[PDB]
């Protein structure tokens, strides 16, 4: 009964990491899409 | 007043000769040619061609087809008069082509039947037809869980090193069975287009078509990596425009693009060098539009328009499994269905290593024969129960017994979408092999030994009583009196197979 | 008074007008492609000003044969669209331009694209629920009169036959009329969609504009706006209740984007154009509730890397008033309109609007089933013999509840013969009402299946 | 007739030339810097025309020192290096100056540095395996006679120790010539090979040719083509065996990159020139084999930030048969020479080549890797005991093929003291097909540690 | 700035006054639009520099003014619609360190 | 650059030199200013190509 | 060492080793709580959590948040108290008790009043 | 409450003062509650917190 009810903290707790995870990768990949956009542009505003 | 007056006469007072006023990393800038055409043919005085991408009211920015080193400034630019054009015709059937339809193979010049402009704008809705026949790859997975039907777009999207290449060339050599019959609404033709390989995996790839008798049927438009960027953003529409021409015709066609991830990039470079604005990774805002007007080409005709259809089969190499991507989305976006290849399963010795369930295929069941789809319906389900249970491998003994079976079910059903490479099954043996697994045939055989098992089978089948497969072949559809000879033959052969561990199956 | 190309940069040309005939924003011209291969009427679509009288237009259709100082004609007006009881049962392109009969609609009345949204004083200050007549519809998300309803699916879910579905009761109940704008359409499936609305007998009261792929993406950008036009005609002046799909809105988003990468703009966000909203905006601020008279729309949106704060849908979401998601799930187990009970969602699903009742239900609803998933694993490793009696007796609530939410769709019936149902919303609340405690879960399974409310449930029961 | 600098940035150098008088693209022009410190003749290259007889040009040499105005000569022909027997067992740098021995070429026949690939028709693909002596190579991935093998590796994981191994391991058993290629890497890895080869007698069969990384981007552009130029004298003029040793190939993108922005071109992808592809193809598929004449071409690969996506390893992995993937995460764990098993992949592991029996042991290994890092992210936070006895037994016998794929190189006897060894294939597959069946897993992990072949496996464990 | 125009009107005549933004987020959009299409290179999530500004320059004249100014009052009640609970985001840090 | 040539004019005389460069990572910074202050369209991370 | 002492330093360096292993163990700690690690390293978290809790102190800044006046420690008292902490000499008094708490003397008084 | 709350979830017991607290504050989280457009004057918000 223990191990169930750690298990089931585990999971849920490992679900949560899973979502702030997601989270913060969505948030690094936009991040990296901007920085690319912005290198690129400022190359080109230079010519 | 008078002056606008004037200026009206002086711009509307314009054989047309340029010159070349700048040049460099493949764009030559040609002043003058003042009533050239977007995408024109230019002909540069060393025989180089190129495309005159953009005009502006100074000069006409030119992408060089190969070549380029010979371009100077003030070299006389004559134009051709007419867009990018290809020959297309029966005699471009194993023959090795660049993007502009002209051999390199080594062999003769290529009888070209017509002339046809890349830039043919694609069947309308109402000049198509439903997908509604098979395209059979010879894959099991695929075939079986993600099938492609005549004129669908299947994008065969995945890392490097994975299988992708292979997948393609499996179901063009697929083909061959259905070549031989001779029948026009049977048999396939394929076109192979090569954008950026090397020019030893194009020769392997030709090598590997060769031996399996495919290329008696399949055209290579070969734009390797040496070639200018021009070749390699050419070369797809090179690709369908000989399809387009087989297709109108009434013929069935497969195209395999190998990969739109590398003229996704010759066209950036291509941009790029000509100052257009940049988007995401670099690339400019017509790079959906240009896979678009690629792959928008494939489609199965009305039957007004002869019938004829044209299958893509688009390969996208992505960067770390990375399918959200600019290229990959534009294309899983623009395409029927997906081929998601991973290296994981590859690794973990799933051969083709497609992940069955993200990968799907939008026609669906309305491009698997009757037979594939009564049996093989049950198999995308019990492969879902099994990745499910798949946590329960080390605690099997609590499982209920239904879950175990399951599990043992999909143990089995995994391995039996295993394939060697080069190996394509005909759509029958594909029909019977998928029998044996969701029919729990394989519930008695060791995990271990299903490959072989069902091969041997296969083999027995065809050597002994072919009369199963006969009729699967003209019927389309596995009728009960062959299902029952089908499990007695089954049975019968379980008596004298040895497995691998010595053990015996009833 | 005509122009002249001087710059062709793919899908972008610049023009090149009199000192005193510079054409206005948005206005459509045309140019001829007179090679033989290419022949065309090039529509472009005045973009930007450049000073010096050129102006910067996106072609609607490709550049290739285009040449420089070619006659350019100035429609006076913005892309000008076919409206009328006319172009129900037919198929347009962004332009207006019909592709099953070509030249039908020339004559018809034409109504520029580009309009505002309703005044301010003009719409409706209290939002009205839709009453679909679908049980988990009206029950679980309820839609929103003159609102937008997120659509998640694909292929294989029914997701076409719910849009069937919903062409028909909007066509009966309401009287109404629907307008499909298929932007970043398949042309595949777009073929598919316009059979299958022939073969439905549907088609009669729908217009589908296809804004498709292998177009340059100015068509892709403006066929939303082009069926946002014909919807609000019929809404206006027709006086009908319309509902307009969009198939995708993120390829609408996208081809927004990937013009303002073409003229020059610098990308904001994640690369998308920096008036995302504003594009956002005009497009579904038009989408709404005036005098009586509403366009509800029914959207398609993709939301990239499974990432609900990109811009894109991020932007598109605080416009939608309800979400509907298709599962393959429900769908496996025989669940038609196929619509995941706890996934999708809706915004006027409050006591505030809704009754409190209908509010109680709901919630109830989807207690029950939230408590079934839960317990599904359970049920699928160990077996349903390991639940506890209240936990079977929740099961059983629930596996009928959920089979209840089914329907014998109206678009079922050209498959199966029998009429489709139209529950009335009280019935809907009094029968999961009486399932929820229970006053059915006696009844086989099978009974609830595809069913069209209390006294159809009463009478199939009798059957079985 | 002689042209007149206009502008220098960098080692970009515009030069104006009267009309009828304008060097070709890829010419090499020379200039003259007079400063007592740093005076040269300055070897020029032609990259673009900017009209108005306008050349922008790379500089081979530093332009430090150089004056606007001073004269630039035009050789009339690209810059050219000497070919021959005679190159064989000297030291050049990219433009064909001996090093060792100045003026040593001065008077062999010099072949354009620029030329086209093969033609399609000459290509044979190549399906010899090329025995090494390592056993991760020999196993995993196959190294091919006669095709093109990389060493792809982030900073600092022992690209060079480990083609310096290679060196060792095929050109001093190779009866044919060599030819070396320092394309901007570490001065002291090339002062280095040049002693071993000197010391084992090697030199006299290898041509050595440095642009190493002090040099100006021009330089390091075009070191690779100047050794490749030896090359294919190597193989098209004598019909004689070579390996093409090349380290490291990235710098010549990354020095084509360098020069990108100054040469008016506009970024791509992350800070890389519009032209990767196509300049990198020019240089790869020159390197190809042509049937009857093969090149064992070697070359090193950088993976800029550590990142295997990053487009230039990406682009240079379709130009390859042989890929050995090095990674940092191997290089810590202690596992020398870092290759990772599962990334790295070679085209000739076919069964239809190496056979059978090693193909199943490759493959049986792979999956135990796989499976290995698969459970390491339970192993870290559930632990050992939590898994599956198979998995955990699966688990140790990870953990020691891992360890036996790393070897006792013997260019690394630096790095450990220990000589190196050499293990053969048939001893390799044997040794893993006995890992994978587990007759080994009661020995302690240690004893693969670096250990080359079964008897030092038994010694090391008698040892332990 | 129009609202915060007519609640300063009442704020210096002695009167007090409540300022509510649905939403600053919207506006900060709405300016990172025009200040990418007046070509002003962007900073952090494409936003301008002076983003910050933009906010501080109108959340910082909401203020309880002195006796010697009337005693007038400005209450602002900014709204910031974060997304998915990223409170660390780049504009809601921005406000939460002007409010 | 100028510890490097203070090094080696004592190298090239026959002497051992020990160079400590505290950070090479403000060089680069310093660098990418004077650059952009130039305006030398930069590379990845806005440092110069 | 050479400017706060000897035993200012081997102080702060074991309650820096301290905490540093305690976020090391954060990726465990996330997931399965407490109770999986080993009995080391499950004293050295819980003395961890003590010290951390400890170095919070109610500031004279923060009454106008809380009410509580602010306290202040010398430099003698902090180094004594978390070498006692580190030696584990306050292992047995709950987490509360070194909230916000500023001193040996007012943390005992605390653990008092809990 | 709000971390007292999470630490039962899944604790075996509680004790009798942790048991008060999870008391008290699910009925404070009860009484914050407030329906929309329904301000309370501050007399009745000091009441109703009384
Ligand atoms: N079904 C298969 N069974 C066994 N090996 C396979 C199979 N498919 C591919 N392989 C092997 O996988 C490796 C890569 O295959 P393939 O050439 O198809 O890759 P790809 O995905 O096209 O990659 P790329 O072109 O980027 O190198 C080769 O060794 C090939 O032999
Ligand atoms: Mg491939």
């Amino acid at each position: 009964a223990s191990r169930r009810r750690a298990m089931k903290s585990a999971t849920d707790n490992a679900d949560d990491l899973i979502k702030a995870l997601t989270l913060a990768a969505n948030r690094e990949r936009q991040a990296q899409i901007t920085q690319e956009i912005s290198e690129i542009v400022g190359g080109a505003n230079a010519l | 007043a008078d002056i606008e007056g004037a200026i009206e006469d002086y711009v509307s007072s314009f054989e047309e000769i340029g010159t070349v006023i700048d040049a460099g990393d493949g764009i030559a800038h040609v002043e003058g040619l003042p009533s050239v055409m977007t995408q024109e043919l230019l002909e540069f005085p060393g025989g180089v061609l190129g495309v005159a991408l953009n005009l502006d009211e100074h000069s006409v920015g030119a992408v060089i087809l190969g070549e380029f080193e010979k371009i100077e400034e003030g070299q006389q630019v004559k134009r051709t008069g007419e867009v990018l054009s290809v020959p297309v015709g029966d005699a471009f059937l194993g023959r090795v082509v660049n993007p502009l339809g002209q051999p390199i193979d080594g062999q003769g010049d290529i009888a070209a039947e017509t002339r046809r402009a890349l830039e043919l704008q694609a069947p309308s809705v109402v000049q198509r037809q439903s997908v509604s026949e098979p395209l059979q790859t010879g894959i099991k997975a695929i075939d079986a869980m993600t099938p492609i039907g005549r004129g669908q777009r299947q994008l065969i999207i995945g890392d490097r090193k994975t299988g992708k290449t292979a997948v393609c060339v499996d179901t063009i050599l697929n083909q061959r069975e259905a070549w031989l019959t001779g029948d026009p609404k049977q048999q396939v033709r394929c076109v192979y287009v090569a954008i950026g390989q090397k020019g030893t995996t194009i020769a392997s790839v030709k090598r590997a078509l060769e031996e399996g008798g495919a290329m008696e049927y399949t055209t290579i438009v070969a734009a390797p990596a040496s070639d200018a960027a021009g070749f390699k953003w050419l070369a797809p529409y090179t690709g369908s425009a000989i399809g387009q021409h087989w297709m109108y015709n009434g013929k069935h066609v497969l195209i395999v693009f190998d990969d739109l991830s590398k003229q996704a990039d010759a066209y950036r470079a291509i941009s790029l060098l000509l100052r257009r604005p940049p988007g995401r990774e670099a690339f400019p805002g017509d790079v959906f539009y240009l896979h678009s007007r690629l792959l928008e080409r494939c489609a199965k005709l009305s039957d007004e328009l002869g019938g004829g259809s044209m299958t893509g089969l688009p390969i996208i190499e992505t960067k770390a499994n990375d399918i959200s991507a600019f290229i990959p989305t534009n294309v899983i976006s623009i395409t029927d269905g997906q081929c998601f290849l991973e290296s994981d399963l590859f690794n973990q010795g799933v051969r083709p290593a497609i992940n069955v369930g993200v990968s799907v295929s939008r026609v669906g069941g309305a491009a698997q024969i009757k037979a594939m789809k009564e049996v093989a319906g049950s198999l995308r389900l019990d492969l879902s129960q099994y990745r499910e249970l798949e946590a329960f491998a080390a605690f099997a003994s609590d499982l209920d017994a239904a879950s175990k079976a399951q599990l043992d079910r999909g143990a089995r059903l995994v391995e039996l979408l295993k394939q060697p490479q080069y190996s394509p099954l005909a759509v029958e043996e594909q029909v019977v092999a998928i029998f044996l697994g969701t029919q729990g045939h394989l519930d008695s055989v060791p995990v271990e030994d299903v490959q072989r098992f069902e091969s041997e089978l296969l083999e027995h089948v065809k050597a002994s009583h072919s009369d199963i497969f006969d009729g699967i072949r003209e019927t389309k559809k596995l009728s009960e009196e062959a299902e029952e000879k089908l499990v007695s033959v089954i049975n019968e052969f379980k008596k004298g197979f040895q497995a691998s561990d010595g053990s015996s199956v009833v | 008074t005509a122009g002249r190309v001087v710059r062709i940069t793919g899908p972008v040309v610049d023009v090149e007008f009199p000192r005193g005939s510079v054409p206005e924003l948005f206005n459509a011209l045309h140019a001829e492609i007179t090679f033989g291969a290419l022949a065309k009427t090039l529509t472009l679509e005045v973009a930007q000003h450049l000073g010096d009288s050129l102006v910067r237009c996106i072609s609607m259709q490709p550049t290739d044969g285009l040449v420089r100082g070619v006659e350019v004609t100035d429609t006076g007006a913005s892309i000008s669209v076919p409206v009328g009881d006319g172009v129900k049962g037919h198929v347009f392109n962004a332009l207006g331009d019909c592709l099953d009969d070509p030249g039908y609609g020339k004559d018809f009345e034409h109504w520029s694209i580009h309009r505002k949204p309703p005044a301010f004083s003009d719409l409706e200050p209290r939002t009205e629920m839709l009453e679909t007549g679908l049980k988990v519809v009206d029950l679980l998300t309820p839609y929103v009169r003159g609102g937008k309803i997120a659509l998640f699916g694909g292929a294989g879910v029914g997701k076409t036959v719910l849009i069937q579905e919903m062409i028909n009761r909007i066509a009966r109940n309401f009287g109404g009329t629907s307008v499909f704008a298929g932007v970043g359409e398949r042309t595949r499936e777009g073929n598919d969609l316009w059979v299958e609305l022939a073969d439905a007998n549907v088609l009669k009261d729908t217009a589908l504009v296809f804004g498709q792929m292998d177009e340059p993406p100015g068509t892709r950008m403006r066929v939303a706006l082009s069926a946002l036009t014909m919807a609000e005609f019929f809404r206006d002046e027709q006086g009908q209740d319309v509902l307009l799909f969009i198939d995708n809105i993120f390829r609408f988003t996208q081809a927004g984007s990937e013009v303002s990468t073409l003229l020059g703009r610098m990308p904001s966000a994640v690369g998308y154009q920096p008036t995302l909203a504003d594009e956002m905006g005009e497009l579904q601020e038009r989408i709404t509730s005036t005098r009586g008279r509403s366009i509800t729309s029914m959207q398609a949106v993709y939301v990239p890397a499974d990432d609900y704060t990109d811009p894109a849908p991020a932007t598109t979401f605080a416009h939608l008033d309800a979400t509907t998601e298709l599962s393959r799930a429900v769908f496996s187990k025989g669940i038609f309109p196929a619509v995941d009970p706890l996934a999708s969602s809706s915004t006027i699903l409050d006591p505030a609007i809704v009754g409190d009742e209908h509010y109680r239900v709901a919630q109830e609803v989807i207690r029950i089933l939230q408590r079934y998933k839960d317990l599904q694993d359970i049920i699928a490793i160990l077996g349903i013999d390991e639940l506890s009696e209240e936990d079977k007796q929740l099961v059983n609530r629930a596996r009928r509840i959920e089979r209840f939410l089914s329907q014998n769709m109206m678009a079922a019936e050209q498959f199966t013969g029998q009429p489709g149902s139209t529950v009335p919303l009280k019935e809907t609340i009094e029968a999961f009402d009486k399932l929820t405690k229970g006053e059915f879960d006696h009844l086989p399974e099978q009974a609830f299946f595809l069913i069209g409310g209390l006294d159809d449930l009463a009478k199939k029961a009798e059957s079985l």
